[PDB]
């Protein structure tokens, strides 16, 4: 909902690290939620490499909710990043 | 169609295990048939935390719980090869040796018949346990051999150094020699 | 199938799936020749049939597809990709932990019969023998791509035996040397498969299952050389693996060609008790054992030439030939290599144009010209 | 006895003139070059940045079919300096065009350059270029290093290393630039190493080359 307030965040790195600390969990629904959060956060983190690696890794996974969230976040990163777009 | 039901049930069990590990501990204390032990370990990632209570499960006075703990640990060591898994594997070898010291013959058969493939799994997972594993085998072999000499037998396996409802002792000796065959052919083709 | 209507056939394709509930319901023959033939809408109906039909119907199709039939009524590309899709349907692996496997462990395969294996391998080689414009390297890439399916459907030693025991006749467009080369991927234990592959004498570029073990053996040999228990194994296992299989050690020859460069540290070799004495004796033992591979064809003599140049440089740096057994053995190996091949003799003459003049020894002059 | 006295007398004028002379007469003479090789490795402690820079140049011009048996230790510890930015980039240009025929030389060069990385996190692009060219120049010498350089423990599972650590990336770009020609190297990786190859190929296409791995066809 609050997408237009995302560019006002100052301490971006701590925010993204705290969000990103859930990709390495083993609950697939939690992982899918965190990739959806990355896709929402796409505007403020266009060129973060570990995010792209997580999207690529979870994109060819076998849990369907993880796959769908990965496609969402790949669509949202692909609108802004270029190396992500070609890979 | 069986595999689809199996993987769906594995998904639900993984969700229920990550919801609360106490259910996983209670279920593995209760036990399930060993033919599910591959499927439950290969398919549910959460069984990694199952390596937390194998020392506790192997310490229970009940015996079939100890066979279940040994078999579950073996399949976990096949799946996850970690220093934690190797340490609990060494503990398992020590527990099997101690129970070899303390077991009645009928209970010795009932304990050592379903375990011995787990020793193949332990040896396949970790090279540094080989000789330790080997030591246990040679010990169990000769103690079973001594039991064969205690009473008359219908097959006389002692003089069969060349290659149904039988005596339990010759069945245990045959299980020991077959698990040695499996270990050797695993080692030869293991590159 | 018959009318070649351009756009409207797509609607017909829709109407097919719009009114036929499965993919195969009532008329199997026309539908099977529709999906597999000697079109443009084929991939959509085929990925349907991958994800549409019931499992008994899929097994019926998998037995009738790879069945015994000399008519070749099925396209190999569509059929093999249908196989590879049926191996990895996402409904089969719907919740298993992904991309943390054990390479030693094999999780699951698909079981087929012996004649099924024979039919599948002749179908994949019939695919490999097309070669309209692809070339040999594209053939190798294709059979590399289709090889893990063969390893999946076999999954054993005796089916490995029954596939390696079948070698066809003919001399042109054979392409049976490909499977006789990827028996290394199959990791066979018999020298009979190595004998036909050595008779073929083709270059090896694919990875082998036993390559890591031989790499560890070469590293153990280097560690035994640099040490002066594990040295005994490093001395035994390398020679045993070389005599067991020559193609593997021929492939690993560049890896061991970079070794044995510690001769310049102790030119007199008095300080080096075994750092510059045991390693050269071991590698000359390997070469005198694999003399049949030393006289091999082209694209392999560069490593042997480098080894010979290193041996000549070590001989020139010796303490006026204090040890004559190793020098005599090296001269015997060089004489055998020169007698075996003319190209190796020319390379040895090119080296000895500078090496034998610097040597000027009795054995060098001798090698320069029972019961 | 000219060059045995022609160097160690005066300021950069005499030294640079003499070493440009040995540049041209190592270019003209295919022989002799081991002698100019070991008459350049001594003159590293001349306390002149210009002499160091033009010395890196005078041996990078003559680096053709020349190997370094014992004189490679000083030329890799010469990087150890406070800033030396032009000297450092010249040294990375030297290291990517040199030729060497030993294994322990590769081991010491890699550990010293990783120590350079851990002391100066500033020039990761330059070292990625020189390690790429070092892998491309000679692939064969680093085959036994891969079982030793990275964690490849036989039975313990190899943990996935830090992707964003820009030091594992350098040894990967070495490995996969040296993996283009030799066939006995895909069998020696692990699953995480193929996924790292996938991301390095898709991200840094100008560093790692395309391989024939089954994972990325």
């Amino acid at each position: 909902q609050s997408e237009k307030h995302l560019e006002k965040i100052l301490n971006v790195d701590e925010f993204v690290k705290r969000i990103f600390s859930v990709i390495h969990s083993n609950d697939p629904v939690a992982r899918a939620i965190t990739l959806r959060m990355l896709g929402s956060l796409a505007s403020i983190i266009p060129e973060r490499k570990n995010a792209h690696h997580s999207i690529r890794q979870s994109l060819d996974s076998h849990d369907n909710v993880e796959v769908e969230a990965a496609v969402f976040a790949a669509a949202n990163f692909s609108a802004q990043s270029k190396d992500f777009a070609v890979g | 169609n069986l595999r689809e039901v199996q993987c769906l049930i594995c998904c639900l069990l993984h969700q229920m295990y990550i919801a609360d590990p106490n259910i996983a501990k209670l279920v593995h204390f209760q036990g399930y048939p060993c033919e599910l032990l591959p499927l439950t370990v290969a398919g549910i990632p959460s069984m990694h935390i199952c390596l937390d209570f194998i020392p506790e499960l192997i310490a229970q006075p009940e015996l079939e719980k100890q066979i279940f703990a040994i078999q579950l640990l073996s399949h976990l060591c096949i799946q996850y090869a970690l220093p934690k898994s190797l340490s609990v594997a060494r503990l398992a070898v020590n527990v099997m040796g101690t129970l070899l010291t303390v077991l009645t013959q009928a209970k010795r058969y009932a304990f050592f018949m379903p375990t011995l493939p787990s020793l193949v799994s332990f040896c396949r997972a970790f090279p540094p346990l080989y000789e330790d594993i080997m030591s246990l085998l040679i010990q169990i072999g000769q103690v079973c051999a001594s039991d064969v000499a205690t009473q008359t037998r219908d097959i006389d396996p002692i003089i069969t150094r060349l290659q149904g409802s039988m005596d339990p002792d010759v069945q245990l000796c045959h299980c020991i020699e077959r698990t040695v065959i499996e270990i050797i052919n695993m080692s030869v083709s293991g590159i | 199938e018959a009318v070649r209507l351009g756009p409207s056939s797509g609607l017909l394709v829709d109407w097919l799936e719009m009114l036929d509930p499965e993919v195969v319901s009532s008329c199997p023959d026309l539908q099977l020749r529709l999906l597999f033939s000697r079109p443009s809408f084929r991939p959509y109906l085929l990925t349907l049939f991958t994800h549409q039909s019931s499992w008994p119907t899929l097994h019926q199709c998998i037995r009738v597809l790879l069945g015994k039939s000399r008519e070749q009524r099925f396209d190999p590309s569509a059929s093999l990709d249908f196989l590879w899709a049926c191996i990895h349907v996402p409904r089969i692996w719907q919740g298993r932990d992904q991309r943390t496997p054990q390479k030693r462990r094999e999780e699951l395969v698909l079981r087929v019969q012996g004649p099924e294996l024979i039919s599948l391998v002749e179908l994949i080689l019939a695919e490999a023998e097309t070669r309209s414009q692809d070339g040999d390297t594209a053939a190798c890439s294709l059979i590399q791509a289709r090889l893990p399916l063969l390893l999946s459907c076999c999954c054993g030693d005796d089916e490995s035996v029954r596939k390696v025991t079948e070698h066809l006749s003919g001399c042109i467009q054979q392409w049976g040397d490909s499977v006789l080369g990827r028996r290394c991927r199959d990791l066979l234990l018999q020298l009979y498969l190595q004998r036909p592959e050595l008779r073929v004498p083709v270059p090896e570029v694919l990875l082998h299952s036993e390559g890591a073990a031989s790499s560890s053996v070469c590293k153990l040999d280097g560690l035994i050389h640099r040490f002066i228990n594990r040295g005994a194994d490093a001395s035994m296992a390398c020679r045993k693996l070389a005599v067991a299989h020559p193609l593997l050690l021929l492939r690993h020859l560049p890896m061991i060609a970079a070794l044995l460069h510690g001769r310049t540290h102790l030119n007199f070799q008095e300080f080096r008790q075994q750092n510059h004495l045991s390693c050269f004796l071991h590698v000359l033992g390997l070469l005198e054992l694999l003399q049949p591979h030393v006289f091999r064809s082209e694209h392999q003599g560069a490593l042997w030439d480098c080894l010979l140049s290193f041996i000549r440089l070590l001989l020139n740096y010796r303490k006026s030939s204090r040890h004559l057994a190793a020098f005599i053995n090296k001269f015997v190996q060089f004489i055998h290599k020169y007698i075996t091949y003319n190209a190796p003799a020319a390379i040895s003459f090119l080296q000895k144009h500078a090496d034998p003049l610097h040597d000027l020894s009795f054995d060098n002059s001798d090698l320069v010209m029972t019961a | 006895g000219a060059f045995v006295h022609g160097l160690e007398d005066e300021m950069y004028e005499v030294r640079i003139a003499a070493v440009e002379a040995l540049c041209m007469l190592a270019q003209s003479s295919p022989s002799f070059a081991e002698k100019c090789l070991d008459f350049l490795v001594d003159m590293f402690n001349d306390e002149i940045e210009e002499v160091r820079l033009q010395s890196i140049h005078t041996m990078r011009k003559i680096s053709n079919n020349i190997t370094l048996r014992e004189d490679q230790l000083d030329t890799v510890l010469a990087v150890l300096e406070d800033s030396s930015r032009d000297i450092r980039e010249a040294l990375h240009e030297l290291l990517c065009c040199t030729n060497v025929s030993t294994k322990e030389g590769i081991h010491l060069a890699l550990v010293e350059l990783l120590k350079n990385l851990t002391k100066y996190p500033t020039d990761r692009d330059s070292i990625w270029k020189c390690l790429k060219f070092l892998g491309s120049r000679h692939p064969t010498l680093v085959l036994p290093l891969v079982p030793e350089l990275l964690s490849t423990h036989p039975f313990f599972d190899t943990a996935e290393p830090d992707m964003d650590d820009p030091a594992y990336i350098a040894v990967l770009v070495l490995i996969f630039n040296a993996a283009k020609t030799c066939p006995t190297m895909p069998a020696l990786f692990s699953d995480h190493t193929f996924r790292h190859y996938a991301y390095l190929r898709d991200s840094l296409s100008h560093l790692v080359p395309a391989l024939r791995l089954p994972g990325r066809k």
